[PDB]
């Protein structure tokens, strides 16, 4: 379907992929290295964004 | 005029009916097409749409 | 052949026209249905669609 202007759904829209102006979000915590009773952040996190 | 199976080359009729009260399909002089289901193997190019689902 | 209203069992015509400069509705041997509005009480199953709204 190709809609050249407004499309108005008055019910529930069930879409698999949305390529609109919505936000994408990812999040992680750094790996923790510990000894005895104390730990500290030390490590790497890799975030990949596809150009789709 | 009542006719049986008739073959044709070109028809110019402004009102076509499938016959019956609640006609299954109908084409009126104003261009309205009334039907129960529409299966199209290509594109439906409309200026607007109103579908329930 | 010019006739008034006619009742039929089955028609086999490749070209059907509503009569007119820009016919309100038309059907051509290439499968095209041209109309101004289409009211369908059931489902429209099409391969592609192009609606403005």
């Amino acid at each position: 379907v190709t809609i050249a202007e407004n499309c108005t759904i008055n019910g529930t829209l069930r879409a698999e992929k949305i390529v609109g102006d919505i936000v994408k979000a990812a999040s992680a915590a750094f790996p923790r290295q510990r000894e005895s009773s104390v730990d500290w952040p030390s490590g790497t996190r890799t975030v990949t964004v596809t150009d789709d | 005029i009542f006719m049986n199976d008739v073959f044709l080359k070109r028809l110019t009729a402004p009102t076509i009916t499938s016959g019956g009260n609640p006609p299954a399909f109908s084409l009126t002089p104003d261009g309205k097409l009334t039907a129960k289901n529409a299966d199209i193997s290509g594109s439906v190019n409309a200026n607007s749409g109103t579908l329930s689902n």
